[PDB]
RNA sequence: UUCGAUGGUAGGAUAGAGGCCUACCAUGGUUUUAACGGGUAACGGGGAAUUAGGGUUCGAUUCCGGAGAGGGAGCCUGAGAAACGGCUACCACAUCCAAGGAAGGCAGCAGGCGCGCAAAUUACCCAAUCCCGACACGGGGAGGUAGUGACAAGAAAUAACAAUGCAGGGUCUUGUAAUUGGAAUGAGUACAAUGUAAAUACCUUAACGAGGAACAAUUGGAGGGCAAGUCUGGUGCCAGCAGCCGCGGUAAUUCCAGCUCCAAUAGCGUAUAUUAAAGUUGUUGCAGUUAAAAAGCUCGUAGUUGAACU
């Protein structure tokens, strides 16, 4: 109305459609990780680069610099916050050397095929879209959920639903029924 | 050489000023030939009726028939050529059959052995081609 | 050519070409199954290998 | 979770006077309105515009002129 | 510079300065630092695309300012208009006419014709933002909501747990399944609560709702570029394919039919404009003996550059 809601576009292209060091590496991840398609993988990297374009030029200034000091930290929160850093070791040198393997095993879908109860990372997958998945307080029903280090602790199956019972029925019934 | 002293911008700005006319590309934009004399006003498409057919020659060293049609543009008056993509659609394609002229992707420039021809047609009886081939769709009883 | 054409032999021998019926096949399936297909006939059930030929459509 | 807003008037007559129309019927306190639709309205206004004075002395001098 | 072009005096007009206008007196003002004229498929800016940097292109369009309400011109009202959903006259159109006349302007919201490659309903409502008025109470095609789509961005249906022998692998695990079968099934179907001016939708509601047409994924390519066949059949420099190189004259990995494979994915290709690559516009940062390029040579004013020393 009075003003347009910003959009903008999180994924990008590769500037050579067909390497094969690239493509290898990226079917390896999808197939590692049960990814739908590569859009995730352009849009983790493009965030990755982002973060790493704010670093390069947060460290091309001097120190004690109440830019650079002010900026540096909030990086560092942010990424410890959310677990992309681990739980110490940060000397605002490692978030440039950040990797697209740690940025999707921080993913919600990991986490849950780390804990189980599903045998494979697709089906794991297959929960998180069953919305039988208890992830946190709030049920997520998304598979990039970024996990801080808070919400790890909480996930098991549903109250409701076959497996968590209250008369599954539903198959069940029909298979009763005949 | 080149001037480089601190008070030179007026001299280097119009030397590249005059110098960017030499430029293939600046030339074709500044110039408005698209608009001026070029048969597409910078259009992608433009509709237009089937004048006759021409049998061009390839050149050297391929040697073949093109199966070139010729077709009069609606909204501006000049005559084109034009250059049928397929194989058995010149039968299909009768005189006034209000056919679709667009570019072939040479940026205006003539495409492999096919001499003077810049267009190419991709719609007959407003139908559009690739679909009457398959027996999709059939043409109008016009 | 020149001041003449060929309007009566085009399409020769897509007229004159033999038409057989499309080969019946059952379903496939497509989308994350498909991927994991093409990631179990790459290299865990590695049956075209030896000399680095990674052949996926051999001819006979 | 589910949240929503409450507005308690302490008072019913403070509760019927500061509400929207369309709070009070979703209460239900008074019967709803049945009027023509909008464009009716709009062109009976024009109409009514058209003609001036009561409206009357129109057809009184229609019926005059034409039996 | 006539018929105001540059300046002075005096006056007129304006709400007000002012050659805005008038009378007289002087010939002045700009310009190679590009005056003036012409073109612009030029409304300007905040801004957008590409992104080492420098740059290049675009910007009618959600915000600001200007202009217009078919082209001009004049004028009343009003503080404020040279207003057009105010008026008047001409120019080009349209209309009822009884032939005396009358009467208009959607580059506003919907809808129609035509130009077209190219772009939507003759819908609901003042409930939210605000505006107007005599004013809690009225109105507002401003504005909010919805119907329509292939595309503008963000999330994700087309699956999957085992028994099974073979290829196996090393007693733990993958694949071809004319095989089964009990599972979790969501798209829809209905209904309830919520949502909203009323709704639609979202969220949410028990419950019905797959054993294979389950409720069949497509788009391009498979010589190099650039990833995936010298496989089987038809033609034989013909049809044609083909962004360039290039293939085709009876063994066609490049023509058309089948099989399979490769890339993206509910999306893909094509045509055009533009950007990066383009260090092929080069201030950064080009090149000039032979690839394009040192005036035949000299003087010379703008312009550029200008020894050291306080």
């Amino acid at each position: 109305p009075s003003a347009p809601r910003k959009q903008s576009k999180t994924y990008k292209v590769p500037r050579r459609p067909f390497e094969s060091a690239r493509l290898d590496a990226e079917l390896k991840l999808a197939g590692e990780y049960g990814l739908r398609n590569k859009h995730e993988i352009w849009r983790v990297a493009l965030t990755l680069s982002k973060i790493r374009r704010a670093a390069r030029e947060l460290l091309t200034l001097d120190e004690k610099d109440p830019k650079r000091l002010f900026e540096g930290n909030a990086i560092i929160r942010r990424l410890v916050r959310l677990g992309i850093l681990d739980e110490s070791r940060m000397k605002l040198d490692y978030v440039l050397a950040l990797r697209i393997e740690d940025f999707l095993e921080r993913r919600l879908q990991t986490q849950v095929f780390k804990l189980g109860l599903a045998k494979s990372i697709h089906h794991a997958r297959v929960l998180i879209f069953q919305r039988h998945i208890r992830v946190g307080k709030q049920i997520v029903n998304v598979p990039s959920f970024v996990v801080r280090l808070d919400a790890q602790k909480h996930i098991d199956f549903a109250l409701s639903s076959p497996y968590g019972g209250g008369r599954p029925g539903r198959c069940k019934r029909k298979r009763l029924r005949s | 050489g080149k001037p480089a002293g601190l008070n030179a911008a007026r001299k280097l700005r119009n030397h590249r000023r005059e110098e960017r006319w030499a430029d293939a590309h600046y030339k074709k934009r500044l110039l408005g030939t698209a608009y001026k004399s070029s048969p597409f006003g910078g259009s992608s498409h433009a509709k237009g009726i089937v004048v006759e057919k021409i049998g061009v020659e390839a050149k050297q060293p391929n040697s073949a028939i093109r199966k070139c049609v010729r077709v009069q543009l609606i909204k501006n008056g000049k005559k084109v050529t034009a250059f049928v993509p397929h194989d058995g659609c010149l039968n299909f394609v009768d005189e006034n059959d209000e056919v679709l002229l667009s570019g072939f992707g040479r940026k205006g420039k003539a495409k492999g052995d096919i001499p003077g021809v810049r267009f190419k047609v991709v719609k007959v009886a407003g139908v559009g081609l690739s679909a009457l081939f398959h027996e999709k769709k059939e043409k109008p009883r016009a | 050519g020149k001041v003449h054409g060929s309007l009566a032999r085009a399409g020769k021998v897509k007229s004159q070409t033999p038409k057989v019926e499309k080969q019946e096949k059952p379903k496939q399936p497509k989308g994350r199954a498909y991927k994991r297909l093409l990631y179990v006939r790459r290299f865990v059930n590695v049956t075209n290998m030896v000399g680095g030929k990674r052949r996926m459509n051999p001819s006979s | 979770r589910t949240t929503g807003f409450a507005l308690i008037y302490d008072d019913v007559e403070a509760m019927k006077k500061f509400e929207p129309h369309y709070r009070l019927v979703r209460v239900g306190h008074a019967e709803p309105i049945q009027k023509v639709a909008r464009q009716q309205r709009k062109q009976r206004k024009n109409r009514g515009k058209k003609v001036f004075g009561t409206g009357k002395r129109l057809a009184k001098r229609k019926s005059k002129q034409q039996d």
